[PDB]
């Protein structure tokens, strides 16, 4: 049987604008004002894209509930018998990986965690940074695990957790993973299309200060074989609709982590 | 005496049309405005002939 | 007796400019390909 | 030199997005959680906490969460799929109405 | 070193680091180092979360470095000395080099960052930033300069040197007085102390060496 | 050492003054005073320059 997962591309849009006197001051102060401004919008948007993907991942991934120790949706890790606190999480990382391998058939090629969840996992040992192996960390990973997955940090979502999941590209069309982002630029005239999205400038008709903004469009869809536990069996599946798709996916698995609070 | 019209189209539409149909989504629209105005003027002349 | 209590400074040297930005890690999270239509539809 | 969100906070510290469905002006309409407001929510509602917009998946989120610290109760609601992070891209029409609000970028 | 100690943020967790330090015994051998290694990892990811920077170094008292070494996951292995710059005690599994203080009366562990992204993007906890311009120097890499006077009564020589530097705190660090200001004193440790997003300190409580 | 908060040691129960002092550093009551001098300290025409010895 062949089914399809369909979504429309949705949009993001930012606006800045810099008063002429302020723009002139940026040059006076040592900044490249016109490039500063484009870099600002591009940076803020890229940041929001990253947040969207990570937050979407949290809400799409399946929950690793186990009758033994995780039927809360998270694992409670103390400071007593210190190596155990990290190693009992490593075990969950490995079990979540196996769960994916069995249920989706995909290998679960990455691990992402909150800053503290990443640290407690690193604390187990069995993790290495090893600059010599940086070649396979995309200069992004915290470090990597003995089980072969790179460990990346989130730092943005208010959750404290660990997610394992898959990113695979066999070739031409056989592209698989938990969330596809999949930006849409066709028809948009771009200077270096790798940029994605475009800038627009208007300039106010009353005040004559400039105005600038940036538009980005993309699908951020769910993977095939995932059907919300409502329809269960469907032929055309909304690959978006997080209100129904959330928490139901076999290409990623989430386990939260319960830690003592940081004193502020 | 004057005579004028506006189009006011979105960015997102213009991009979608170029991707989906191949239409410029600027020229095909400005073309309507210009056509409508010239057509209405041509009618005005015929109508004044029949009026008078 | 000219000292630093007499001499003035026109401008400080900036020495360095630091901009703290999020390290964006998503290309290692999501498997992508571009869409050339307003709607995408994946086959399983 | 810092890049700021519409509430003038560091973009990398807030954890919230603005240029999408959550919006900026829209946050003035979205209800914050309180020890009482958490109990008036149902499926489809939006709410906010620490400027992050959240959406309710299940009627009476927090019905089964005994946690008294609202921040943690919310983390639990995310874990248990009672509430989902609302961060998302906007339906394209959001910025086409001309009666539109574009989240500011600041520095 | 002392400036770093008094600038770094204090790491306090209700679990095992309240009071600003971690208490480490000799019971259960490697655990004492393991429970400290974990602190290094938590302080490191804490810095990334709050500053976006990678906390590229770790420095510790001589004893604290040893306690950490006891966990394993810290290696010198001379063949890998390439990344220790002949200074570090050894490298950690988490990728940071460990350096020792050996000097201050504190007994502790600090993690923090030094980065160079090129030309102007110099980032880190404390910038040192010496001022040599205007001094005609014999060996421009010396920093500071010598002078010889010779006494006017006895005629013995008299030699000394003067060195000058900024030792500035890193941007985005603001004293908990002004909280937010457009101009921040990058020095004045009396106010800047204890405030920094680029370094985190945890003290370590150990039993005494018998003298 | 220099005092950051008045009445340092107000909340330090430690009886060994040396350790109480280490605690004061940890708790930001007292800061290590190693510090560079204001430039004027050496241009007064009457100043102490630290000796180096061997």
């Amino acid at each position: 049987q062949i089914n399809k997962w369909q979504t429309a591309v949705k949009s993001r849009k930012l606006k800045t604008g810099i008063t002429v006197e302020l723009a002139q001051d940026l040059e006076a102060n040592g900044f490249d004002a016109p490039n500063f401004l484009e870099d600002l919008l591009a940076t803020e948007m890229a940041d929001e894209i990253n947040k969207d993907i990570l937050q979407s991942l949290i809400t799409v991934s399946k929950r690793y509930k186990v009758t033994g120790i995780t039927d809360s949706g998270f694992i409670d890790l103390s400071y007593a018998s210190a190596p155990e606190a990290g190693r009992s999480l490593y075990r969950m990382v490995c079990e979540m990986v196996s769960h994916i391998q069995k249920e989706s058939t995909y290998t679960a090629t990455f691990c992402v965690a909150s800053a503290r969840a990443a640290a407690i996992l690193a604390a187990s040992g069995w993790l290495k940074h090893k600059p010599e192996d940086d070649k396979y960390l995309s200069q992004n990973a915290y470090g990597f695990l003995a089980n072969g997955l790179p460990l990346y940090c989130d730092t943005n979502s208010p959750l404290d957790y660990v997610i394992v999941g898959v990113v695979e590209n066999i070739g031409e069309k056989e592209i698989v993973g938990s969330i596809f982002y999949a930006p849409y630029t066709e028809g948009l005239d771009l200077d270096d299309p790798e940029h994605v999205g475009a800038f627009k400038v208007v300039v106010d008709p009353e005040s004559l200060q400039p105005s600038i903004g940036l538009l980005v469009r993309y699908a951020l869809s769910a993977n095939p074989y995932t059907v919300a536990k409502d329809e269960k069996e469907a032929r055309i599946i909304d690959g978006g609709d997080m209100d129904k798709m959330a928490g139901r996916s076999d290409l990623s698995v989430l386990l939260g982590v319960k830690l003592p609070k940081i004193i502020i | 005496k004057s005579r004028q019209l506006k189009a006011a189209y979105s960015i997102e539409l213009a991009q979608d049309l170029r991707a989906v149909h191949g239409m410029d989504a600027d020229a095909e629209l400005s073309g309507i405005l210009a056509t409508e105005i010239m057509l209405e003027i041509n009618r005005e002349v015929v109508d004044w002939i029949n009026y008078s | 007796s000219t000292t630093t209590n007499s001499n003035s400074i026109g401008r400080p040297n900036l020495v360095a400019l630091t901009r703290a930005t999020t390290k964006l890690i998503y290309s290692d999270i999501v498997a992508t390909q571009r869409t050339n239509q307003p709607v995408a539809a994946f086959y399983g | 030199i810092k890049y700021l969100n519409p509430d003038n906070e560091f973009t990398f510290k807030t954890g919230a997005t603005y240029a999408g469905e959550a919006g900026y002006v829209d946050r003035e309409q979205i209800t914050e959680l309180t020890e009482e407001s958490k109990l008036t929510l149902n499926k489809g509602d939006l709410f906010k906490y620490n400027n992050i917009v959240y959406k309710v998946l299940e009627d009476t989120p927090f019905a089964t969460i005994e946690e008294s610290d609202l921040e943690l109760a919310l983390q639990i609601a995310i874990v248990l799929l009672k509430v989902r992070l609302f961060s998302d891209a906007a339906s394209t029409s959001k910025f086409e109405s001309s009666d539109s609000e574009i989240a500011d970028a600041r520095f």
